């Protein structure tokens, strides 16, 4: 689906500093819009840069044996300076998420990352009569993750029972080694209301697997590492209660 | 009262019908709608999203991730294609588990175009050159290289560009086509031969993968709604 | 439902030979091909004869080639893998797949049996 | 002709109206059997009532057809099928019957006995079909709580929406021969609009 | 191509289109000579479009078809009607067919049972089926069959 | 409810009827017609295209292709017609084989004109000369040239035009015949005699045949829709 | 049907040149038209005078005992130059043709024969229940042909179970050896399908039976040949395939 060809090496470093943040970026342009559609306010407290800023995760580590690695939002960025904290001090609360992940390897190294945004992201355990199941804690792994494997995510079921190969359907973009080096995704705000609580709903899901495998040129590096940055997007929250400081 | 006469039909109930009937909660307060990003229309238009082919189905690679992995491995220039595939949806089991074959098999027809998309992932450095052919319905299988070089087919550059799109046209007999094995209409072939050969430098890897894509088109259609849902 | 029922495997002898074969159901033979791979104990799926039922026209493997022999049965719906004069290396849980068609390739097939080992003992 | 240049695809749309949304859901389905019956004796089991919670999720034809989307708002339209027999081999008679049949709206008292209060609800809908004519047909409008019914929820609080619960009755009283009825459920998912779609369960439910 | 009458009479021409409408005059009665007792019954009759799974047992998943029409005709009313369109897959129906690929055109299957469940006194019945093509247009004439069929 | 009232008639079943009943297809994509040469509008048309009548039923000739060829031979100038035929459709075996006739077995009633074309097959250099002749309904069969002569006839030339056409006119009682056997309505005879003889130049064979056909008029129509299949 | 009279000797020798190949037809005029319609494309590759211009099948023999012949189309045509070529590259088809049969006799022979091109003309073998029955090979007797009798097709049921005097419901003439020596039908493209495949379906059938027995003035030319030339008029093809040559 994403058949594309930019360049191939590297032209423009175009850094985006968003208020405190910077990032410079691979280039800037190749990036896929969710649907067709820009996070947009509801037609509130709209802090903008306060809380519209960028945001690091953990980097991970993607080896020849990984088998893929998953997270959730707002989840993750529920550790995050005043996102964290606008997302416990509210009741409310919607977001768009700019979810821009980077993977720099060499001209030496080969392989294909799938970044995928499932909307809605129930992991895998076939009860259908009671979905849920696996507790709170362990459906939210906050700004470490979770992981795929060959709680329990089948890789070629997308971890929710379904052929991986039709994954597809989900907005996306693939890192493949030889052409980009960067994805670049836009997620709108996506849920059965207007705006929800975000503490225990869990909009979107960022999940990575290897459509390829990692081989390096005869001795190199063991490993190359993946980066995820996400920004939230058009924010706005309903409406602070006893500020209740921890 | 005025005259009014029951013809046949009267009492009975057709699944199909469409009448309007008694709404049991008058005034009810419908919640109004909201757009949420991502409305559908119609069926056809998640064909025309590409999806991923699981080309290798042997033994031990169906039903696993490697079902998607085509390796393109260190072996003679036979003419023996890489790959091969019929393009008859229902009736081959690679093109069926498609989301493109998905919607294919809950109607009896389909007419129009599909697009094949090959995407190559191996080293930058790595370079050399594939010919992906075509060969029309009811032509038998293309063997060798020079058999599949005589017909539509397109000669892809692994060196320059990373991905190939060859759009499969509507040379077809009927209107309208059997999604069914049928041989008064049948599919015909795609596949892949060695133009050139694979070159790495240095002791990179030998061995890479291609992932493929399929789709449909504007023009891709289909017809009378048909199931099949077991328990 | 295409079945193809791998029949003709078991532990012979270093030179014995062993025949095998493959009742096709689901389709016309004819329309398909027929061959073999084999893949040896934590190895790779591994080509060793195939033709087309149609053009009966032959393929072998190169390290197989000469002891071993295909053979198409259009009456039947069968194939018959003669494999003669065996080695410790043709020591390979075997499997046949009908054919698009016609020769030895990576997969370039569909239909797949369920697996049945042979294993060329040796003293 | 022969061609495989790279153009967008090729020519403009060729009909595509029966495969359209609207359509594909346009078929009402079976989605339920409720068993009653109008027993003489004290039969606490089959006890008059039967009760069923108004779910798709039942079938199975249906429900995957339902799967492909992950969010739906739809007039649901149902009609019922009401079918009855003599149980006993007795030459024993029975008059023409009148069944209860009660959409009870989402988040209300389900009932237990047949002889309850809740079973007389002055504000829950009620249909009383008399045996041997054109079977019953009622309309629930969009009765979801959010802006769309969730087929696949991600989250805490599977329930799913609620479409709310059936209950039927024989209304005629006792009568020595004993006679069953089968109540058959069928749902059109009429002016259905979807959002945000998923591959397909490959699987069994 | 069962009956006679209407066989014939379609023969004097090669290709034709022609709406389809069907109407079922459903019959019942008690085959055992016996004062036995039955509810008014309930049919249940299926138009299931050319090229789709024909039901076996009464049982299968195939009797319910989410997509395929059915048609719930109570005993003692107005026989049933519905109207199937022009549901060929060439641009005519083809009377004569020569060359190779005899199975027609296949006009679809019924399927009819009882829906009413198992009463001690078995009654049986009969559906008569009738076709009437309305909206129906034809070409390139042949001399009509002179013998029997 | 609006105030209607149930007439007699109601859930009664006409096979003649006309009604709009419930369509089982909703939004089924019919395949549009194209235009295929020979599209018929009514049955009448099918009549106005020249069929050859069987005219020697003979013992042995009927049920074969002899039936179709009169044969002139050389016997003796006697008034005998070589040919009679009696315009009363399926009142008689000969005019009920056409395809005009197969129209009519349809029918109770038939008017308008009728067209008897007869084609020589003989040597080019043979001549001579007959006479087609024509007697109106209830009159007697004309047995003798004298008395064939006095009505309406043709004097058809075989040296110069090869094809006579003698159209049979609408002399009847009724403004609708039967198609039956019926005295009160009786068709009358066509026949044809030796005006000349037939002349041969050399050894030529001396016994050639003459062909017959039978079509319908633009004034012919048809009525009362009846019908006859046996099983 | 046919009551024509043109002239009856010869007049005018007017020569259809068409691509490669010359005629000399009798005259010009007198030709018919099957329904009123003349071979039209499809309202495609449209190979013109390459694939439309005329061939000539072989020759036959009618005789005091010639029972008839018949022919299919394209059929027939499958053996002929680029026309020979077009069928079997393509997986496509649509065709006319202009069956113009010429039989020559002097002014000394009698006889008569009626050219009948029977659309979609499937022959004897009372199997309703299972029709095509026949071999394609006998089915397809390419440009020798096949012949009725007195794979079996009776004259009088016209080869088919309907009795020949009602053949005249299709498009005919009579070449009647007294008047005309040619006979001219244009037959249009007639199927259930706008296009279909050649190979497999038939659609036209010449069948040229004896309305009258041959006889010949004393001792002269025991027999008299029939020929048979077929043009393939506005014709289109799609889409080549692997010119699979032979």
């Amino acid at each position: 689906s994403p058949n594309i060809e930019a360049c191939g090496y590297s032209d423009r470093v175009l850094q985006l500093t968003l208020g405190n943040s910077t990032i410079t970026t691979q280039e800037a342009a190749n990036s896929v819009v969710a649907y067709g559609r820009w996070p947009e306010y509801l037609r509130p407290t709209e802090p903008d840069v306060a809380a519209c800023r960028f945001y690091t995760l953990d980097t991970v580590s993607w080896t020849k044996e990984s088998r893929g690695w998953w997270w959730k939002l707002p989840d993750a960025l529920r550790d995050m300076g005043l996102f964290g904290q606008n997302m416990y001090y509210h009741y409310l609360g919607r977001s768009g998420y700019t979810v821009h992940v980077q993977c720099n390897a060499s001209k030496f190294h080969q392989g294909a990352l799938g970044v995928f945004a499932v909307p809605e992201m129930c992991l895998a355990g076939d009860s259908n009569t009671t979905t849920m199941h696996t507790s709170y804690q362990n459906a939210n792994p906050g700004e470490k993750g979770g992981t795929f494997t060959g709680f329990c995510p089948v890789d070629y079921l997308l971890g929710n029972g379904t052929l991986l190969g039709n994954a597809f359907v989900f907005p996306h973009q693939i890192i493949n080694l030889r052409t980009n080096n960067c994805a670049t995704l836009v997620l709108p705000y996506v849920n059965s209301l207007s705006i929800d609580s975000m503490v225990k709903h869990n909009n979107w899901g960022i999940a990575i697997l290897p459509l390829a495998p990692l081989n390096f040129a005869s001795e190199s590096s063991p490993e190359i590492p993946i980066t995820l940055t996400i920004a939230p997007m058009c924010c706005e929250f309903n409406g602070l209660r006893n500020i209740t400081l921890p | 009262g005025l005259p009014v006469m029951n013809t046949p039909g009267s009492n009975q109930y057709l699944t199909a019908d469409n009448f309007q009937s008694p709404c049991a909660l008058p005034e009810f307060d419908v919640t109004p709608p909201i757009d949420i990003p991502g409305e559908v229309k119609n069926m056809m238009e998640l064909a025309e999203i590409d999806t991923m082919i699981p080309f290798d189905l042997s033994a031990t690679k169906k039903n696993t991730m490697e079902m998607y992995r085509v390796r393109l491995s260190d072996k003679p220039h036979t003419d023996d294609p890489i790959l091969c595939l019929s393009l008859s949806p229902a009736s081959d089991p690679r093109l069926s588990h498609t989301m493109l074959g998905e919607i294919l098999n809950y109607y009896t027809h389909w007419a129009g175009s599909l697009k094949f998309t090959f995407l190559f992932c191996g080293s930058m450095m790595a370079t050399g050159k594939l010919l992906v052919s075509y060969a029309p319905p009811g032509a038998d299988p293309p063997k060798k290289r020079k058999e599949a070089m005589l017909g539509t087919h397109v000669i892809w550059d692994i060196g320059l560009q990373s991905s190939c799109t060859m759009v499969v046209p509507w040379i077809s007999n009927t209107t309208y086509r059997q999604t069914i094995d049928d041989s008064f209409t049948e599919g015909g072939y795609i596949s892949v031969f060695y133009q050139t050969r694979i070159v790495v430098p240095l002791s990179t890897p030998r061995e890479m993968d291609i992932l493929g894509f399929v789709s449909a088109c504007n023009d891709f259609s289909v017809r009378l709604l048909r199931d099949t849902t077991h328990i | 439902q295409v079945q193809l029922q791998e029949s003709g495997g078991g532990s012979v002898q270093a030179g014995g030979s062993l025949t095998l074969s493959c009742a096709a159901s689901g389709y016309a033979v004819s329309r398909y091909s027929m061959g073999w791979f084999r893949q040896a104990p934590g190895k790779e799926n591994e080509g060793v004869a195939a033709i087309d039922s149609s053009g009966v026209g032959t393929t072998y493997a190169d390290s197989v080639k000469g002891r071993f022999t295909i053979s198409r049965d259009n009456a039947k719906d069968t194939v018959y893998l003669r494999m003669n004069s065996l080695k410790p290396e043709d020591t390979a849980i075997y499997y046949c797949a009908s054919g698009f068609g016609l020769s030895l390739s990576r997969y370039t097939y569909a239909y797949w049996g369920q697996g049945t080992q042979v294993t060329v003992s040796s003293h | 002709p022969s061609d495989t240049v790279q153009t967008r695809h090729v020519v403009q749309h060729r009909s595509r109206s029966e495969s359209s949304i609207e359509s594909f859901f346009a078929r009402g389905a079976c989605v339920t059997i409720m068993t009653v019956d109008n027993p003489a004796s004290t039969t606490n089991k089959d006890k008059l009532f039967a009760v069923w919670k108004i779910t798709y999720k039942d079938t199975v034809q249906l429900r995957r057809k339902l799967e492909f989307f992950t969010y739906s708002r739809f007039d649901m339209e149902l009609t019922f099928v009401v079918t009855a027999n003599f149980t006993e081999t007795n030459n024993g008679h029975a008059l023409n019957q009148v069944y209860q049949i009660m959409y009870v709206p989402p988040g209300a008292p389900v009932p237990e006995k047949w002889d309850d209060y809740t079973w007389q609800t002055s504000s829950n809908p009620s249909i009383f079909y008399t045996y041997g004519t054109a079977p019953a047909r009622i309309s629930v409008p969009y009765v979801g709580i959010s802006n769309a019914y969730s087929h696949f929820y991600d989250g805490f609080s599977a329930s799913l929406n609620d479409f709310g619960i059936l209950a039927v009755r024989v209304v005629n009283d006792h009568n020595p021969t004993k006679v069953t009825s089968k109540i058959r459920v069928y749902l059109k998912p009429k002016h259905i609009r979807v959002w945000c779609p998923r591959p397909p369960r490959a699987v069994a439910y």
